[PDB]
């Protein structure tokens, strides 16, 4: 029955940030903090409310007492994009809070845009996947519109966004257009149109079968 | 230093027992300064403690799992294990190894010193469908990649040039297709100078299906 607040926050590089934790009961034993990198196991940074693990950068610090505890990053680095968790040992049990997500806001950046055809190896399966790639841009929000011989597509494409880059604080986006081989072959011109805040005008990448 | 290594299946059927193992290296588990145990993270959720075992044979558990779970330890193997009975969809989670340091002297003072890597486990009635991997070829700065398609469950790893290629590489989180199977892709930004000169190979793995493939991506 622990809780943390806020559930998440954004800050720019160099900003000082603080998140909080409320214990399920007055702490009588240890209370600690862990960092979970995107896709990685949680790692201990702080123990006994304020002591750092050997190797932890001096910018990390913990505090508080009773039921109310905090976690602070003195000057936020892009490498600090992570979920932070508050943990306690009480009533002979270990308990974790919900966790707080911390990430980076940064200025706009225009995407690099690429388009790829399906391989022959995939066409042999009877299916075709045409892939559009937007790389290293900010903000996350982007609009991708698939076109085949100037016919706008819908109902046949997936999208996926990467985690925020640990160094650049940017995002990349893939979009996959799924056609049967018959649908791929009945058409000639394939294209991916991208609209984004960092662009002065929407841009297009394309290819032709042959 | 002290390290933990994950082991076990990525797939268990409903009503079966999920059995996972940690291997300990960089030190022995036979010490009163440490307790060993398990933590899980259902996708999109926070961390949940499962339980802990003491090298002499004692143990403690999360009451919500205690009636279903057992944790054991073996000091001659320098390993520890988790068995969770009557699994359901609720138990889909990433399971982690962790070590607990006994702080101070003779008090209930604890922290989780070393963490595992995470073992993704899916509970499902479905089969271990492995992926097919196809190259994505380009034709200034260029980009190239691999398309990983049609697999289930989703514990997959993608790397380039056997770990040699790092900078410029990004992967995408799994996409759930309407088919019920997962799709994933991986790309790398390369100069047009290296394109067609330097080879680029993606290394793709799926544990439950025992699938290991390698695909070279070349320009048109």
């Amino acid at each position: 029955q622990m809780t943390q607040s806020p559930s998440s926050l954004s800050a720019s590089v160099g900003d000082r940030v603080t998140i909080t934790c409320q214990a399920s009961q007055v702490i009588s034993n240890y209370l600690n903090w862990y960092q979970q990198k995107p896709g990685k196991a949680p790692k201990l940074l702080i123990y006994d409310t304020s002591n750092l693990k050997t190797g932890v950068p001096s910018r990390f610090s913990g505090s508080g007492s009773g039921t109310d505890f905090t976690f602070t990053i003195s000057s936020l680095q892009p490498e600090d994009i992570a979920t932070y968790y508050c943990q306690q040992y009480e009533n002979l049990q270990f308990t974790f809070g919900p966790g707080t997500k911390v990430d980076i806001k940064r200025t706009v950046a225009a995407p690099s845009v690429f388009i790829f055809p399906p391989s022959d190896e995939q066409l042999k399966s009877g299916t075709a996947s045409v892939v559009c790639l937007l790389n290293n841009f900010y903000p996350r929000e982007a609009k991708v519109q698939w076109k085949v011989d100037n016919a706008l597509q819908s109902g046949n494409s997936q999208e996926s966004v990467t985690e925020q880059d640990s160094k650049d604080s940017t995002y990349s986006l893939s979009s996959t257009l799924t056609l049967s081989k018959a649908d791929y072959e009945k058409h000639k011109v394939y294209a991916c149109e991208v609209t984004h805040q960092g662009l002065s005008s929407p841009v297009t990448k394309s290819f032709n079968r042959g | 230093q002290l390290q933990l290594q994950e082991s076990g299946p990525g797939l268990v059927k409903p009503s079966e027992t999920l059995s996972l193992t940690c291997t300990v290296s960089g030190g022995s588990i036979s010490s009163s300064s440490y307790y060993w145990g398990w933590i899980r993270q259902p996708p999109g959720k926070g961390l949940e403690w499962i339980g802990s075992v003491y090298y002499s044979g004692g143990a403690s558990y999360n009451p919500s799992l205690k009636s279903r779970a057992t944790i054991s330890v073996d000091t001659s193997k320098n390993q520890f294990s988790l068995n969770l009975d009557s699994v359901s969809a609720a138990d889909t989670a990433i399971y982690y190894c962790a070590s607990i340091a006994a702080a101070g002297s003779f008090y209930y003072y604890y922290y989780m010193d070393v963490w595992g890597k995470g073992s993704t486990v899916t509970v499902s009635s479905a089969s271990t469908k492995g992926p097919s991997v196809f190259p994505l070829a380009p034709s200034g700065t260029a980009a190239l990649g691999c398309l990983v398609k049609d697999y289930f469950p989703e514990p997959v790893t993608v790397s380039w040039n056997s770990g040699a290629l790092t900078s410029g590489v990004h992967t995408f989180p799994a996409v759930l297709q309407s088919s019920g199977l997962y799709s994933l892709s991986s790309v790398v930004t390369v100069p047009s100078s290296s394109l067609g000169t330097q080879t680029y190979i993606c290394n793709v793995n799926h544990k439950p299906s025992n699938t290991k493939v390698d695909k070279k991506v070349e320009p048109k």
